[PDB]
């Protein structure tokens, strides 16, 4: 998963740390279930979960980064 | 009488700011015009016309023919305002045409009133009258004659300018008076002489003199401050300081016997610290018994832009050495022939935002950290030690520094080892150096100077701004652009040569030799802009201090005083940070409790140990995230500091979405 | 091919390459096929790391024009 990707930088802007090379700024592939929470009408999709945006408005360090 | 000054002159305001004592001239009798909106009027008048046709017509007009204008709505609605509610139609009128205008519901089927219409013209009527194809001249000398002048346009030069009709058809003297255009049309007018074209701060006035001064200068009357203040005998502004020069000269008195070396000037020394500091004309000697500049004599060069002689008219900078080719030792002062004010607040500072000033690497730093450090003039401090970052200080959290990362270049040079050898190979006898080796060197240097220093400093720079505003000093000019940096950028010199510094200073931790190499690196790392003469920024840190104590002194600490800062609510689980500190008058604070100081919100990240021996304290972090202060937000009447540390008023911290709290008694 | 593990694609491609000869529409339509089978996608990135990998750059003068 992607918490050993993301950092916060000084400003508290959200940044990535690159493994290989300086020009490794894309989106990185991990595993995604984890930060899930299912629709209605049908059990077996999900979306984002609003605790996690929420926690991030307020201003949480891991939330900002998940969301 | 009637003389001119290079200043704008408001009747109203200049007799507040006074403006004739300004110059140097002792003084009612008086009177002070309004040039106020002339020079409004000569901005928009030099767009459409050239400039010598504008200037030249402007010359000739007297400022006692008291005069005004009259602009009318030009054809159609001017015959529609005749129609209309008032019949106030001139005698000069057609005796059709005023026949056909006291009728009723006149329209386009009228062919007895249109056929007279389009064969009617303005100026049958109105005479003289200015049209939008006549020249500038004969506007002034059609206005000289007859106390009232019609128009078509606005774009017109001279006097005020009143309307004929309302606005939907359109699309007092004394004996001696006061101006800022020299007249010609007297035999008698006058103008000062007291500062040149070259001081002269508004940019359109200095326009003018020097287009009056190009081909009327034998026949203008002129005068000097001293015969002005002979003929007149038988709120409060910050940011404008009077401005004078020394005339000095250096003496060699050996023993017994004086001689005279150089005729030199300062330019625009302010004449407060001139006052302060009680200075005469005599003379001075201005070496301490080691050598070193007796601590006012430095602070006076440290103030002006400039420093030449007489005879030539080249830059002259001093020698700071003791070593005699040239020393300066003994200043004989001999007048001061210019004064003038000048707006000591510059363009370039607009928003609230660290200052980074770019000196060169020999500049005269470690002894004004000394001085700026030692100033207090009220119950505050100016510039101390902990706001100043040295320009060191960015390459020296590194493996092996900077300059040691760059001391072992030599390892890659051809017949090049033992780095005395490289500053050999590349200085002659003259300590200058060859064209061709120093950019071998070079561009060595440069990848060193940008792939490996550049970063580092962008981080550095990004946490200083983050743990406070600070000022920052800087080698060079790209030093502060390839890293990002976030503040006002400032070019400055001192009037000093730079390149001797380097060889009188000991424990310089390297080649004594290899840092005046290093220095030329950074001369040629910069880029190729004019540096902008460090009393430029000297006049800004210390002037509107000292002018303020003058007339803010013991009112009352506790009334004069406010501050700025960030502010966290109460309802926290374990606030006000300040962000500037303001010393105004009572009615100043007063009307700063108002322009209210949300629509700035920042993230306070708060959390330390205590550090010092002054009360509870929390070195915070405060990151802005919307638009940074503008300065007209708080004054131009009230003096700020420029720069401070982020502390609070145990337990702990987290990001507080803050804002702005203005505190007063 | 040797850094990212596609020798088994790049040799591939090379002795296929060296067995066109003559100069007609067989050979330019292998160079269509080639060209075909690069992935066309479009790269997402955030602004903030968009600004600061392409606006921190700067150019490099080795030979300046003297004072």
């Amino acid at each position: 998963s992607h918490d050993s990707y993301y950092y916060i930088d000084a400003l508290n802007r959200v940044r990535r740390k690159t493994y290989q090379g300086p020009d490794d700024v894309y989106v990185p592939n991990c595993s995604i279930v984890e930060l899930l929470e299912p629709h209605e009408t049908l059990t077996s999709y999900g979306r984002l979960s609003e605790a996690i945006e929420n926690r991030a408005k307020d201003g949480d360090s891991q939330a900002r980064i998940a969301t | 009488a009637y003389i001119a000054v290079p200043a704008v002159v408001d009747s109203r305001s200049s007799e507040a700011i006074g403006l004739l004592e300004s110059f140097g001239v002792d003084a009612n009798d008086v009177s002070y015009q309004d040039h106020d909106y002339v020079v409004d009027q000569l901005q928009y008048m030099l767009d459409g016309y050239e400039a010598g046709d504008v200037i030249d017509a402007l010359v000739y007009r007297n400022w006692l023919h008291h005069s005004v204008y009259c602009l009318l709505p030009p054809k159609s609605q001017l015959l529609e305002y005749w129609k209309s509610n008032p019949s106030v139609i001139p005698d000069n009128v057609d005796r059709r045409l005023r026949k056909r205008l006291m009728l009723k519901k006149d329209l386009r089927k009228d062919d007895e009133y249109n056929q007279l219409a389009r064969a009617f013209k303005i100026s049958d009527v109105y005479a003289p009258l200015i049209s939008s194809t006549t020249s500038p001249m004969t506007m002034i000398q059609n206005l000289n004659q007859g106390e009232i002048v019609y128009t078509t346009t606005d774009r017109v030069i001279g006097a005020r300018v009143l309307l004929y009709a309302p606005r939907k058809y359109y699309a007092p003297h004394s004996r001696f008076n006061v101006g800022t255009f020299p007249s010609i049309a007297t035999p008698k007018c006058s103008v000062m002489s007291g500062v040149d074209i070259e001081s002269i701060p508004n940019e359109f006035i200095k326009l003018f003199y020097q287009r009056v001064k190009s081909i009327h200068a034998n026949i203008l009357n002129d005068i000097s401050p001293q015969i002005v203040s002979d003929m007149i005998n038988r709120h409060v502004d910050v940011y404008r300081v009077d401005v004078v020069n020394v005339l000095f000269e250096v003496v060699d008195v050996a023993d017994g016997l004086r001689s005279v070396s150089r005729k030199l000037i300062m330019h625009t020394v302010p004449v407060c610290i001139l006052e302060l500091l009680g200075i005469e004309i005599a003379d001075y000697c201005i070496r301490q018994e080691d050598g070193m500049f007796t601590d006012w004599f430095l602070l006076l060069t440290m103030l002006s832009d400039g420093l030449t002689d007489r005879r030539t008219h080249c830059q002259y900078l001093i020698n700071p050495s003791s070593m005699p080719p040239d020393v300066i030792l003994n200043i004989s002062i001999t007048g001061f022939i210019n004064r003038h004010t000048i707006d000591v607040m510059p363009d370039v500072y607009d928003f609230i935002k660290p200052i980074g000033a770019v000196l060169p690497k020999g500049s005269f730093k470690s002894t004004i950290m000394r001085v700026l450090d030692s100033i207090s003039v009220l119950g505050v401090k100016i510039m101390p030690r902990a706001h100043v970052v040295d320009s060191d200080e960015v390459g020296e959290q590194m493996e092996p520094t900077f300059e040691h990362a760059v001391m072992e270049i030599y390892k890659g040079i051809a017949g090049v080892d033992s780095l005395d050898d490289l500053t050999k190979w590349v200085l002659n006898s003259d300590l200058v150096p060859h064209d061709d080796r120093l950019g071998q060197l070079f561009q060595a240097f440069l990848p060193l100077a940008k792939d490996l220093l550049a970063p580092m400093a962008r981080q550095f720079y990004d946490n200083s701004m983050s743990e406070g505003r600070l000022l920052t000093f800087a080698h060079a000019d790209s030093e502060l652009l390839n890293a990002n940096y976030f503040g006002h950028l400032l070019r400055l010199k001192i009037p000093y040569i730079t390149e001797v510094n380097l060889m009188i200073r000991k424990n310089r931790e390297g080649g004594e030799l290899f840092q005046l190499v290093l220095s030329y690196l950074y001369k040629m790392y910069a880029t190729s802009a004019q540096p902008k003469w460090f009393g430029s920024l000297l006049r800004l840190l210390i002037c509107p201090w000292l002018h303020m104590e003058k007339l803010i002194g013991e009112a009352d600490p506790a009334s004069t005083s406010a501050e700025i800062g960030w502010h966290v609510p109460r309802e926290q689980l374990m606030g006000f940070i300040p962000y500037v500190s303001i010393r105004a008058p009572r009615l100043v604070i007063e009307e700063l409790m108002e322009k209210n100081w949300g629509q700035y919100h920042a993230q306070v990240i708060v959390t330390d140990q205590l550090v010092v021996g002054e009360p509870r304290r929390v070195s915070a972090k405060a990151v802005i995230k919307g638009n940074h202060l503008p300065v007209k937000l708080i004054s131009r009447f009230a003096c700020f500091t420029l720069t401070s540390k982020y502390e609070m008023r145990t337990g702990r911290g987290a990001a507080y979405n803050a804002r702005l709290a203005f505190r007063s008694d | 091919g040797e850094k990212y593990g596609l020798s088994s694609v790049v040799s591939e491609l090379r002795r296929r390459t060296k067995t066109y000869s003559k100069h007609d529409f067989t050979s330019v339509r292998y160079i269509r096929d080639a060209m075909a089978c690069t992935s066309g996608i479009f790269l997402v990135r955030t602004p903030t790391e968009t600004v600061l990998q392409e606006y921190t750059q700067s150019p490099e003068i080795k030979v300046p024009i003297p004072q």
